[PDB]
């Protein structure tokens, strides 16, 4: 999936 | 104390594990798969506390990948939810910008991480330079067996 | 029967679908993977599921699934039959059937689920005619799709009208654990391809002894069937009469009949392993392999498959003839033998190393399975006596013939 | 598909 | 040449496209890494275990790989050492009993040259350390805690919380290296101190009666924290070390479970905390948290107390659902003490049995049934039952439960109990444990007054659902006690009902041949048919009839009985008045 | 972006508003919501081009009812098509606007319906007979109204094969809701005309008719005859359905047929063959021929009497296929195949399948009920399994073992000590007392009885209520059997049974128990240890009327779940 991506904090 | 640490993403697959207490590999997968059904099936502004099986289960989702925690009930679950925190945070530090893929595909350095910030069932050590420092120079002791 | 169709992907989302009934919501199918999958688990799977008073009556192939959903008590005899009649079909239009295909085809095959089933029942499910106005390269419709004789157009023509007969056998098999037979029985299938021009009547000739003893030829060699399904083309009742096999081929490759008889010999290839084992340590097997036909015929691409441990390691193999490989995806060494001659005995010894330390779940213990061709050869002992080609302009068709004895469901059970 | 066919008659 | 690095193996199996083919994907590498294990390759044991671990997660055997960890643990390299000693701690069990080489190992690296390959021994014996190994490493853990080394200390401080926590006698052994450690500088020795401190304290009330001396140092240390100024380092949004913090706190509620000294230095620094922690993010409303539960816990001045109610009171009216969760985990642990204080808030929180999230719910009901005296349980019981009827599913269960609870310990009359009773066991039937049974049946047989009422509305609730068992079973049990009691129409306590005796065996057949009634209840309702057969006078052929024909099921007790009391019918028919009369009265 | 697809859409090139449409169905196939270009679209419906046509057609199809007053703008269209000198695009037009569920375009729909099942083209003739049905699962007035049922039942009797099947199949639905009312069924002189059609028409009409044909029950034996003698050809089709619906109305009329002519016996030998070839089949029909199968050896035993084997499960079945299996295993148990049922059944239990082997050795008790001798060689096998130690095997084969010494008492021979053997290491509360019933009704034989029932005394309160329940009687007729060291262990569990219970129903057998120690000891003798009479089990078979109605159902859902429709469908 996408979020796999996505930062878990950001 | 806390019994056990998962960390699973949001559609059930398991990415950690640590168990901070003796348990069967049959009963453990059983607890795993329970927790997950339960936690997974709440709704996304549910309470991130709840009461499962005569423990105290405590989880945040980042991002994609949930962090679940099993305390006791003699245990603060705003302080655990501040040491999940505090793991994603040396995560992020570690390898920057953390995503679930990261974890997914250093698994092993999740655990390494994650035994250099606690122990036990409890914490070791209560600063994030300590732990990343402690993990970087192992690091580097490790690199020197390969050079 | 069925309210609508539905070609699924393995995550269980619509690739493609088909309203015929407006009988049930298409939503419903949401529910299909989530309940397929958690009725699985508890080992209820089942090829009719439901959600309240909603069925699905469903078949995977490949990839895909194949769904059909009814509200109603529904024929699920004939939505099976029907599912896997389109699976045919889109077999026929596209080379493999799967997900993309399906993507890359929707059009086509929107047009074939429109022509294929009108409000839930089946209409034309001919491929070779359907081609003729559903075609990938205004048209009208064929009268075949609405003639007696729906599987044939006519104005075909070949400049050399010639038939084909593949008489296909396959032995079933299932010897107990200890080696004694447990069943045997010949499955036949008579494959014709045939390439004649305009619309001829084609009789079959076989040694069908039910037409011998009618037509007093006891004293000579028969076959009897103990069952027989015949083509749609086949005149069913004719053959009730006098056993005759009449019909009007269609154009091309099709299955004419199909045959079932018990077998009187032994087994064509007698596997006979045995196993020593030691726990913790190691595990040998020691297999001979056996043909037991007439040398003069031959056995081609013979593979022997016997489970081997899930936890079995550094495998060591000896043959008197062919080779042995490992296949861990699927826990079993093969031993392959090009060529197997009839009358021969060969052996075969394979050693593995366990694990000191047991396995958590038991695995499971299917059977030896073998799989095996030989060509030129019937073990029912069938004979195709002659093909009959019947033509209002009486040209020359010679018809042509061959006998294949292959595996069937080919196993031994193991201890 | 490779091996060979035989004739039948069409008595 | 040469088996595939871990990510790669990752990546293969992630492009799996069916749960076949991974499966295949994990068997053909897998068969790869045992052959290889079988060479006794010492160069990528490392990676095929690291790999054998990964497809352990997702669920596939590494059984034959437990072993192999061993042997990368007894390397000498260190990477060996780290792969090896997470996977001791991911395959290894109790189950396999290889303590000789895990012990061994674990000596020979406790004492090793670097502090890493130590922290690995360390970590590892304080995981997943058997008691025997606890036993065995107690020593070297002991030795091990008197280092300088920080990075080694604070395991050591752990472990021995482990050792301890496996072995309870040995925790003594550990009271001369935990003097005078909170003079230590360092937060991670320091909390990981205090946690062993705790556990210590926890154990043994000696050790409380000992390191309660040392309470106005971290009290000290505490305050020092609170006006700390911001540290790049142990703080966390304006707040330091709040880990530390907590663990004092709780150090310091058990620290004066029972005193008032410690109690007054303590009760001036948490009246410090309590009033100016900061409670706009999760770190101060923790600590708040903790220490309420502390003030609450502990004996102390009232005046701060109330300022702890307060502070909970705040929190169950906040909007945030952690902090109602908070509120509501903190008064049901300070019930069975300052129950008053708590019973300020009954109307919020049975308030928040209207709340829409689960655990919010439940820590009310749970609250509220912890809420029930003998004044208030004519209301309670009210709104309680009423949230048993318009219960979700989870619920029923624990609701009927705490409900015949309560019921049982302040019931006002029998009427009223029995009242709830049989509303519960109508509204909520089948969630009622099948246990419970008996302890109703008690309840019902020692109130003889009410008996001929109770059958009287048992016998009217059956006759309209027999689905609900528990509710046949007390009633079919109770018909058959109290027939003619039933049949007679006199009730001292409601106008009776007009009964008869072929419509109860009309009943209690319905009972017996239906295909809701289990094996038990049919139990229940034959035997009770038996005992009608002496409390009844008019139709007793009928039910010997019905005996007769039901002395051949495949019910084994039902069979036997049926059999024995058609024996008595054929033979004894003057026995049954003699044996089939009301039973003894347990307590 | 929805504006330029609607600008291709409206765009003056052929080509470009081809391909517009053919990206909205394409964007409407993976789950979009294209809705809002409802009116861009249909502004494609007039064209020359069948391809763009039937598109369009498709997305009205799909589109329609969430739009229903944009969906006039189909109308005028529509009913063109069903007048064009092309009676694909006519046909394609009809069976279209039947699927359309708005009034309005019913309304439109009728006239062209009207024309076009009177229309030259037997393709269309059909279609439009199909969409008779279609109307009336809208609009069942409206049908009555317009006179359609009249004429689909004038194309029953049509020139045309396939024309007469749709027709059969439209009607056949009809008729589902008029019951009896206005029947729509025809004479004799009608069947022969559907028996031809029958030899004349596809596969799927040749199920569609024979379905039509099961309702009707022939007047006698002769008629019976007569159309099963024409119906029997059809067990010869490959198709499988048509099979299965040819065995529902052979099934069916085989009853008016004369048991004492040769027929009948002919029929039920004929009926065999194609049975069995259905197991044959891919998984899903052997799983509905397995049910179906299970009826009618349930309804004709005789047909399937001696085709045991090919029952016999293998290895690479679905489970549902095995347990199908099971059944009619058991259902075909006879003397003479016991040894090979068993020996199979020893083999099932050696899988890993819980719930498939836990079936298997209770179909071992099934077995030693069925058949007399059986048992014997029953409790050998079961025996054998015992040794096996694999604890879940062990408890039911113990609960098996019970059963059958509760219903052939004269297993008395060292079986008995075998399982005591077994350190008695089950858990499983109905392991537990099947022994303890053991123990207690053949405690004469066990000498160590005494001991080994003292043995589970230690955690009575702990231990379920059957287990204490069954050891209180087994006590009780152990020491009524030998009062030696006995009358101490009873006085224990009668004290445990009723002083130290909370259980009302222990309490109350308890508490009697006790009157009867107490009263007479010879009363008790005659009592506890009367004879008891033979244990009636309640059949497996279907109550013959059920079963007569299932029959009618073969090939239906109400064939799998063996449930009549009533029962199921909402």
């Amino acid at each position: 999936d996408q979020e796999e991506l996505s930062a878990l904090v950001e | 104390m806390m019994r056990f640490m998962l960390l699973f993403s949001r559609r059930g697959k398991l990415r950690l594990q640590k168990w901070y207490l003796a348990t069967s590999d049959k009963e453990r997968k059983k607890m795993v798969r329970e927790l997950m059904q339960v936690v997974l099936a709440r709704k996304p502004k549910m309470c991130s506390f709840l009461e499962w099986r005569d423990l105290k289960v405590v989880y945040k989702r980042y991002a994609s990948l949930y962090f679940c925690c099993a305390i006791e009930g003699q245990d603060n679950e705003l302080i655990t939810l501040e040491l999940i925190h505090r793991y994603v945070e040396l995560l992020d530090k570690y390898f920057g910008s953390v995503c679930e893929l990261d974890i997914i595909f250093n698994f092993e350095k999740a655990y390494f991480i994650l035994d250099e910030f606690l122990m036990g069932g409890d914490v070791q050590d209560t600063s994030k330079k300590s732990v990343l420092k402690a993990i970087e120079q192992a690091d580097l002791l490790q690199e020197e067996d390969e050079s | 029967s069925a309210s609508a169709v539905y070609v699924l992907d393995l995550k269980g989302k619509v690739l493609i679908c088909r309203n015929y009934r407006g009988d049930v919501d298409m939503s419903e199918v949401e529910h299909f993977m989530p309940i397929l999958m958690e009725k699985e688990e508890e080992g209820m799977l089942s090829p009719i599921l439901a959600h309240g008073g909603v069925r699905f009556m469903w078949i995977k192939h490949n990839n895909l699934y194949l769904v059909a959903t009814s509200k109603k008590n529904a024929c699920v005899s004939l939505v099976f039959s029907f599912l896997y009649k389109v699976v045919q079909v889109f077999s026929e239009y596209f080379k493999e059937l799967e997900e993309e295909s399906i993507r890359d085809n929707f059009v086509i095959i929107y047009e074939l689920l429109d022509e294929l089933m009108d409000f839930g029942y089946p209409q034309t499910t001919d491929s070779k005619i359907l081609q003729e106005y559903i075609t990938q390269e205004a048209p009208r419709p064929p009268a075949t799709v609405t003639n007696a004789v729906s599987w044939r157009s006519e104005g075909i023509k070949y400049r050399k009208n010639e038939v084909f007969l593949d008489v296909i056998e396959a032995v079933n098999l299932l010897v107990s654990a200890n080696g004694n037979v447990l069943r045997s029985e010949i499955v036949g299938s008579i494959k014709m391809r045939v390439f004649l021009s305009g619309m001829p009547e084609l009789r079959l000739g076989l040694n069908d002894k039910v037409l011998f003893d009618n037509t007093g030829r006891g004293k000579s060699k028969s076959v009897e069937l103990e069952d027989v399904k015949f083509h749609q083309c086949v005149r069913l009742s004719r053959f009730e009469n006098d056993r005759t096999i009449s019909f009007i081929p269609p154009d091309g490759e099709f299955e004419l009949m199909s045959y079932r008889l018990n077998t009187h010999v032994k087994p064509l290839i007698w596997i006979e392993s045995v196993i020593e084992k030691h726990s913790h340590s190691r595990i040998e097997y020691m297999v001979k392999a056996k043909s037991q036909f007439k040398r003069r015929s031959t056995a081609n691409n013979v593979e022997i498959h016997i489970p081997v441990p899930n936890d079995a390691d550094s495998p060591k193999f000896k043959t008197t003839v062919g080779s042995v490989k490992w296949v861990p995806e699927n826990s079993e060494i093969v031993w392959s033998v090009k060529s197997f001659p009839g009358g021969k005995e060969y052996l075969m010894r394979a050693h593995f190393g366990l694990p000191s330390v047991e396995a958590e779940d038991k695995e499971g213990k299917p059977p030896i399975s073998v799989k095996f061709e030989i060509p030129y050869f019937t073990t029912s002992g069938i004979q195709v006596r002659y093909l009959k080609i019947i033509e209002k302009s009486g040209y020359q068709a010679l018809p042509w013939v061959r006998y294949i004895t292959q595996n069937g469901d080919y196993q031994l059970r193991t201890q | 598909t490779s091996y060979d066919y035989c004739r039948v008659p069409m008595e | 040449p040469a088996p595939i690095r871990l990510r790669e193996l990752i990546r293969t199996i992630r492009t799996a496209r069916t749960q076949a083919e991974e499966r295949e994907m994990i068997q053909k590498e897998c068969a790869a890494i045992r052959s290889s294990f079988r060479e006794e390759d010492n160069t990528y044991r490392c990676r095929n275990v690291a790999k054998l671990l990964y497809m352990h997660m997702l669920g596939y055997p590494a059984h034959f790989g437990q072993l192999e960890c061993l042997k990368l643990i007894a390397s000498q390299k260190f990477t060996d050492k780290r792969i090896g000693y997470l996977g001791a701690m991911l395959l290894l069990d109790e189950r396999q009993d290889v303590h000789l080489l895990m012990t061994n190992c674990i000596k020979n690296d406790l004492n090793h040259s670097t502090q890493f390959v130590q922290g690995l021994a360390l970590c590892t014996l304080g995981c997943m350390g058997s008691s025997e190994m606890c036993r065995d490493l107690a020593g070297e853990v002991e030795k091990l805690l008197k280092t300088s080394n920080s990075y080694l200390r604070k395991k050591a401080a752990l472990c021995a919380v482990h050792v301890i926590r496996k072995v309870p006698e040995l925790m003594e052994m550990f009271l001369p290296a935990t003097k005078n450690l909170l003079n230590e500088k360092n937060h991670g020795v320091l909390h990981t101190s205090v946690v062993l401190l705790t556990e210590m304290c926890e154990r043994s009330p000696d050790m409380l009666a000992h390191f309660r001396k040392l309470v106005p140092q971290l009290v000290r240390i505490l305050k020092n924290l609170i006006m700390s100024g911001y540290s790049p380092e142990h703080d966390v949004s304006g707040i330091s070390d709040p880990f530390l913090q907590v663990r004092i706190l709780r150090l310091l509620r058990i620290l004066g479970r029972n005193d008032d000294d410690s109690s007054e230095a303590m009760n001036d620094i948490l009246a410090q905390v309590a009033t100016n922690t900061e409670t706009s993010k999760n770190v101060g409303n923790a600590i708040l948290y903790e220490t309420v539960l502390t003030i609450m816990d502990i004996k102390s001045e009232s005046g701060l107390r109330v300022l702890a109610i307060n502070i909970l009171g705040r929190f169950l009216l906040n909007n945030d659902k952690n902090i109602r969760y908070v509120a509501l985990t903190s008064l049901l642990k300070t019930v069975q003490t300052d129950h008053n204080a708590v019973q300020r808030h009954r109307s919020t929180i049975v308030d928040c049995l209207k709340d829409l999230d689960v655990s919010i719910k439940r820590r009310a009901m749970e609250l509220s049934f912890a809420l029930v005296n003998g004044n208030n349980i004519r209301g309670m019981m009210k709104e309680l039952l009423y949230f048993l009827d318009s219960c979700e599913p989870e619920f029923k269960a624990d609701c009927a439960s705490g409900i015949f609870l309560a019921a049982e310990k302040y019931a006002p009359s029998k009427r009223w109990h029995i009242d709830t009773i049989m509303r519960v066991l109508t509204t909520a039937g089948s969630y009622v444990r099948d246990d419970a049974v008996p302890n109703l049946i008690q309840l019902i047989t020692n109130s003889v007054e009410m008996h001929a009422y109770t059958v009287q509305r048992l016998y009217k609730a059956i006759l309209g659902d027999y689905s609900q068992q528990p509710l046949v079973q007390v009633a079919a049990w109770c018909i058959g006690e109290y027939g003619d009691l039933l049949v007679s129409g006199q009730c001292e306590e409601e106008e009776p009902i007009q009964v008869t005796e072929d419509e109860v065996l009309d009943i209690l057949e319905s009972v017996l041949i239906s295909n809701m009634s289990t094996s038990v209840t049919r139990g229940y309702a034959l035997t009770a048919i038996m005992k009608l057969s002496t409390r009844f006078t008019c139709t007793v052929n009928r039910i010997k009839k019905v005996v007769s024909i039901y002395g051949s099921s495949i019910d084994v007790e039902l069979q036997q009985r049926a059999v024995e009391y058609n024996a008595l019918f054929k033979k004894y028919d003057h026995m049954r008045s003699a044996l089939l009369e009301r039973m003894p009265v347990m307590e | 972006e929805i504006f330029e697809l609607k600008a291709e859409l409206n765009s003056d090139k052929k080509e470009k508003k081809k391909e517009a449409v053919k990206k909205v169905i394409a964007s409407m196939t993976v789950g979009k919501d294209v809705s809002a270009l409802f009116p861009d679209v249909v502004n494609c419906m007039q064209t020359d081009n069948l391809e763009l046509k039937k598109l369009v057609y498709l997305y009205l199809m799909n589109y329609a009812k969430s739009q229903p007053d944009m969906a006039i703008m189909a109308v005028n269209t529509f009913v063109k098509d069903c007048e064009d000198p092309n009676p694909l695009i006519r046909a394609l037009a009809v069976r279209t606007m039947g699927c359309i569920r708005v009034d309005k375009i019913t309304e439109y729909l009728c006239e062209p319906l009207r024309k076009c099942l009177k229309d030259e083209d037997p393709y269309v003739r059909k279609t439009a007979a199909v969409c008779v049905a279609k109307l009336h699962d809208i609009n069942a007035q409206l049908v009555e109204d317009q006179g359609f049922l009249d004429t689909l039942k004038d194309l029953i009797s049509d020139s045309n094969p396939m024309v007469v099947a749709n027709a059969v199949a439209a009607l056949s639905e009809i008729a589902e809701s008029h019951p009896s009312s206005n029947l729509l069924d025809l004479n004799p002189q009608s069947i022969n005309k559907l028996l031809t059609a029958l030899n004349e028409c596809t596969e799927w009409g040749q199920i569609f008719i024979l379905d039509c044909l099961a309702n009707y029950m022939p007047k006698d034996d002769r008629e019976a005859q007569s159309i099963c003698e024409r119906v029997t050809p059809r067990l010869s089709h490959a198709n499988s359905a048509v099979v299965l619906s040819a065995v529902k109305v052979l099934m069916k009329f085989m009853e008016m047929l004369s048991k004492d002519l040769d027929y009948y016996g002919t029929l039920l030998k004929k009926l065999a063959p194609p049975l069995v070839t259905l197991l044959s089949a891919e998984p899903e029909l052997q799983y509905v021929a397995l049910r179906n199968i299970n009826l009618i050896v349930q309804k004709r035993p005789e047909i399937l009497k001696h085709e045991m084997k090919v029952f016999f499960v293998k290895y690479n079945d679905p489970i549902y296929v095995k347990l199908e299996k099971l059944d009619i295993m058991i259902r075909l148990a006879s003397q003479a195949n016991i040894a090979q049922v068993l020996a199979e059944l020893k083999e099932y239990a050696t899988e890993v399948d819980v719930d498939f082997v836990r079936k298997a050795v209770r179909a071992i008790g099934r077995c030693a009920i069925k058949v007399e001798q059986s048992a014997e060689r029953c409790v050998s096998t079961l025996l054998d399994l015992i040794q096996t130690k694999v604890n879940y095997v062990v408890q039911e084969a113990i609960v098996v073992i019970k059963d059958i010494f509760r219903k052939y008492p004269n297993k008395y021979e060292s079986v008995i000590a075998a399982l005591c053997e077994n350190l008695d290491s089950l858990d499983e509360p109905e392991a537990r007392a099947a022994m303890i019933w053991i123990v207690g009704e053949y405690a004469e034989r066990i000498d160590n009885a005494d001991e080994l029932l003292e043995s589970f005394l230690e955690g009575f309160h702990d231990k379920s209520t059957q287990v204490q329940l069954q050891l209180l009687t087994a006590i009780v007729k152990l020491f009524l059997k030998k009062p030696t060291e006995t009358q101490e262990l009873v006085q224990q569990v009668l004290s445990l049974a009723t002083q130290d219970s909370d259980n009302p129903d222990l309490r109350d057998r308890g508490y009697i128990y006790w009157r009867l120690l107490s009263t007479d000891p010879v009363a008790a003798k005659e009592v506890v240890l009367a004879e008891k009479p033979l244990i009636s089990e309640e059949t497996d078979l279907i109550e013959p009327t059920l079963l007569d109605e299932l029959i009618c159902y073969i090939g239906t859902l109400a064939s799998v779940y063996h449930k009549p429709p009533s029962a199921f469908v909402e």
